[PDB]
Parts: structure tokens; sequence; C-alpha cells
């Protein structure tokens, strides 16, 4: 187990460790996070309690270092900083785990939410999709823009992620106009599974990490790449069948984790009927049109 | 974007645009089936691609082979459209392309931005106007060209013959598209008043009569009478 510890919490904020939120208030004796699993990536990340605007957070995995938090009054915000000094770090955590004055990560033994939100997100991966490469971490907040967004500004607070365009040439192959716009097979086969991902477990952890992007800084452009990348498969009549079974389980699990109040903005009305109803895999995902179906009526 | 009324002189201004209409591109007769169930026989077809400022009508008769074989056919008409178009686009002249295309039908949108991804500045538009392309057929001499076709092929007119000697293109569109509409509306009535003075000819390399400026006004008048009364005799006014 692991700990990001906090250098203090000057301000009342609302503190989200994955899919869990909390409330720390201003000048409260709060100093960190403890029994952090090891083995998966975790985000951090906050929502200012006397100023909503701007969810943001931080992207880490214990294993690559020492992280911890302190708030920056010029900047107005909780950084990620990393601690070289491993021995001052175990010395600052022992002491605070003494007094007490962390509260801990309380997974549920019987509980895998968060594996089967992440099991296909690499800190690596996440890394080429927010550019920062003197940080171990990565930074994300909910008014970055994606490459796509910025070709239809600043170019370094981007998130890269892959380009998905259906009506693009990359997509559509000359003499197989309408074979190719219609079934989109080749665009996810052989452009995008074999010449961009190589293989559909990066193809998953780029979608996995856009939802969850979507979901906890409300990432617009995270919301439109989660639905592109879900569209894109079910659009291909041509689809391994492993895709298919773990494509349902982890639209399944995301579906469950995404809270009702917020699924009329997260949720796209156009999207998940026509993968639902419409598509070549409208009968593959049996799990997750349950869920939807029980869930979110009214969307569909 | 989308093409209507308060834009409608931008049709006759010097930006080259094409009107694309893919109405009679699938055509059909539906008939009964020796076991009493029904089946579709193909006829020719066109696609009907105008310059409204010139005139020129680029005429692609779609023969019935290229449906041979082939399934979810009002579908592929619509592809089979763009494609064709966007061939003719790729054998004009750079200076000669389009800078915009104009669709009469919505689902032309996609098909066609398809074709086209490889001509990023031309623009693919619909349009609010409800337009009578699918009359063409009703030209007689348009019609005789697509029936007797036995292979694929392109046929050029002139569909305003030399009335822009005369009138502008906007004047002269304005005549098509009334007397398209009047062809629509009631084909036999149309024809009658085109053809009911057998002094007025058809020139053998045009297809409308060789009207004076009188006598289209009085055509133009009848067959507005015509949409009027069929207009009366359709809801009881
Ligand atoms: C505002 O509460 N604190 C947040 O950061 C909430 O944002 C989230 C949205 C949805 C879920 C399931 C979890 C979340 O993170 C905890
Ligand atoms: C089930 O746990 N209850 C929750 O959902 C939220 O409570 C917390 C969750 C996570 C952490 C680190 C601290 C928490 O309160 C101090």
């Amino acid at each position: 187990m692991n700990t990001v510890p906090f250098t203090s919490a000057p301000i009342e904020v609302t503190i989200g460790i994955d899919q869990y939120s909390f409330n720390v208030k201003e000048n409260q004796p709060f100093h960190g996070i403890k029994d952090i699993p090891i083995g998966h990536v975790h985000v951090i990340h906050f929502q200012h309690a006397d100023n909503s605007s701007m969810r943001y957070g931080y992207w880490f995995d214990c294993r690559m270092g020492n992280f911890y938090i302190q708030y920056d009054p010029k900047d107005g915000l909780y950084k990620m900083m990393e601690e070289r000094d491993g021995a001052k770090f175990e010395n600052i955590v022992h002491n605070f785990k003494e007094r007490q004055m962390m509260v801990s990560y309380p997974k549920i033994d019987e509980d895998d939410t968060w594996y089967n939100l992440t099991e296909f997100v690499q800190m690596d991966k996440i890394r080429k999709i927010v550019r920062k490469d003197e940080n171990q971490f990565s930074y994300v907040d909910s008014s970055m823009t994606t490459v796509q967004e910025n070709e239809l500004s600043d170019p370094a607070h981007s998130l890269n992620y892959t380009v998905i365009n259906f009506k693009s040439r990359e997509a559509i192959r000359p003499g197989h106009e309408m074979e190719d716009f219609l079934d989109k097979s080749y665009y996810l086969n052989t452009v995008m599974l074999q010449g961009i991902f190589k293989n559909s477990s990066n193809y998953f952890g780029e979608l996995q990490f856009a939802f969850l992007n979507a979901m906890f800084f409300g990432n617009y452009g995270s919301s439109l790449q989660w639905h592109a990348m879900i569209e894109l498969i079910c659009s291909s009549a041509t689809v391994p069948k492993h895709m298919l079974d773990k494509l349902d389980e982890i639209l399944y699990y995301q579906i469950k984790t995404l809270p009702e109040q917020y699924s009329d903005i997260l949720l796209n009305e156009r999207v998940w009927n026509i993968c639902l109803y419409s598509s070549f895999q409208k009968n593959s995902l049996h799990n997750t049109e349950k869920i939807m179906e029980n869930k979110y009526p009214e969307l569909l | 974007g989308a093409m209507n009324s308060s834009n409608y002189a931008e049709l006759f201004n010097n930006d080259i645009k094409l009107f694309v209409d893919d109405t009679n591109v699938y055509r059909v007769t539906v008939h009964k089936t020796f076991e009493g169930n029904v089946a579709t026989k193909a006829i020719n077809g066109c696609i009907f691609t105008l310059n409204p400022k010139t005139g020129h009508l680029f005429l692609k008769i779609i023969h019935t082979s290229v449906w041979a074989g082939q399934k979810r056919l009002s579908q592929l008409a619509k592809w089979k459209t763009a494609e064709e178009v966007s061939a003719l686009v790729r054998s004009l002249p750079k200076e000669e392309q389009p800078k915009q295309i104009i669709v009469t039908r919505k689902a032309m949108l996609d098909p066609l931005e398809v074709h086209m991804l490889d001509f990023p500045n031309i623009a693919i538009r619909p349009t609010e106007l409800r337009l009578p392309f699918s009359a063409a057929m009703s030209i007689d001499k348009l019609s005789d060209v697509v029936m007797k076709a036995t292979e694929p092929q392109m046929v050029l007119f002139n569909i305003y013959d030399d009335w822009l000697d005369r009138i502008s293109s906007y004047t002269a569109f304005s005549r098509l598209t009334l007397l398209l509409r009047a062809l629509k509306t009631n084909e036999e009535s149309a024809k009658m008043i085109l053809l009911s003075d057998p002094t007025i000819t058809i020139k053998s390399y045009h297809l409308w009569p060789s009207f004076t400026d009188e006598q289209w006004i009085t055509i133009e008048s009848q067959m507005r009478d015509l949409i009027l009364t069929e207009y009366g005799r359709k809801y009881n006014v």
C-alpha cells in the first residue's frame, strides 16, 4: 500500500481519489491519503469549495516515485510534486500516520470497480496523451482541449488523443467509399488497431482514460473521444470476438459507475441508440444494453 | 450551409456551382409475379447535374446493368450518384470545377462529401428549396435519350436552349423551374400548353419550343394558371 501525503489543506476543497470524493475544510488538519492500492494507476482530483470552476487533478502510479501534494498560493491550486529524498519521504509519511492525519483509501474487498475502469490504462500511455515529460504524473482539468478540438489552442496543454474522423481520407479507402463509410472495419482493424494502437489493449486503454477524464473533470473533448471510440467499434461489421466481449464489460462498469445525476451531459443519445439498436454490434453488448435500459431508459 | 430564399441570388453569381438531383437515378416499375407476389423491374435512369448560371446539364445516364446483382439499391443509388459526380468533377479542368455542389435531397450529403474528400475546398450543400428537377424525365428529348441507352453514357445539354441570349440566368432558371413545376403537377396539360400551336416548333438542337418573348409570357401565364388550377383541383378550393 502507498501514500500521497499533503503538506497542508489551506483552502476548502472537494478531494476526488479514483471514483471516491470527500470534503476537506479550510485549514483542516489533513495530511493526505494512505493505503492506496499498489498496482493500478490512480487519479487524485480537486474541486475548490469557493470556485467549483475548473476541476483538475493528477494521474499517477505510486510505483513510479514518491509523490505528495502541496498547495501553491500563487498559482492557487493543489500541486503534485515528487520527493526524490526517499528517507525524507518515509519519515514524513510515518509521522503523519502516527498522528493519524491521513484518511485511508477504503477499498471494499469485494470491490473490483477501479480495476474494471482502469484495466488497460497504463501510466506510460497517459504520459503520451498528456505531454509534460519532466513529471512522472500527469495533470488534467475540465478545460483542456484535444488535438482534434484545436484543428476544428495552446498545444502544450492539450490532450493528444488519437484522432478519429469517419469522414477523413484516413478512414476511407479510395474506391471503397460506400463500403468503408457504412462498415468501418478497415478503419478500426487496419488503420487504428494494426496501424496506430498496435493492439486492442492500447485502444481500450485510451477509451477508458477518455471516459474517466470525461466523468471526473467534465472534460468535453474527452467525452467526444470516448463516444468516437465506441462508435468506431459498433460501426464495424468485423470485430474480433474477444474485443466485443471485453468492450461490453468495459462499458458495463463505466455505465454502472456513471452517477445518475451526471448522465444527461456525459451520455450522447445518438451514439448510444445507434450502437445498441442499429449498428452491426447491436446484439453483441448484452451486459451494457441491459444496464443501460434499466438505468437510463429515458435516453433510449 | 443550406441554400434557401434568402441567398437565392448566389445561384447566379460567378462562383461555379452545380445542382445535383438524384431522384431519377434508380427507377422501377412494380408488378405482380406469376405466384402473386410483387417484384420490381428497374428501368434506365439519369443523374441530373445542372449549372444554374450557364444552363449546362450533365445528364449521366444510369443503365439498368449497374444494379445487376446489387442489394439495397435505393442506398446504392445515392453512392453511385456521388461516385459519378466525383468522376465528373475530376474530369473537368481545374478552372471549370465547381466551388459548390448543391444536392436537392439531404440524403446525398454524406455520400457526396465522402466521395469528394479529395476536394476539401468544394463545399457540399443542401437546399431548403423544393425544386422540381424530378420532372426532367417529362422533357421528351431527355426521356428519349435515357430510355434508348444500352450502356452507361453522359450526354451534355443546355436546358435553357438559347434563352440566355435574351434573358438573365435568374429569369432563365425561374422559367425552367416553372416549366418543370407544371410538368410535375400535370404533365398532360403542361405538354398540351407547350405544343398546342404547331407553328411554334422545337429546333433539333433544342429541348423547348422557339417562343418569342411575347409568346413566352403567355406560356408562363398558362403554366401558372395550370399550377393554380391543379392546386384547386387538389385541395377543393
Ligand atoms: C464533486 O465530487 N468530487 C468529484 O471530483 C466528483 O467527480 C466525480 C464524478 C463521478 C464519479 C463517479 C466520481 C467523481 O469523482 C469523485
Ligand atoms: C467508501 O468511502 N466512502 C466514500 O465513498 C468517501 O469517503 C472517502 C473515500 C475515500 C477516501 C480516501 C476518503 C474518504 O473519506 C474520508
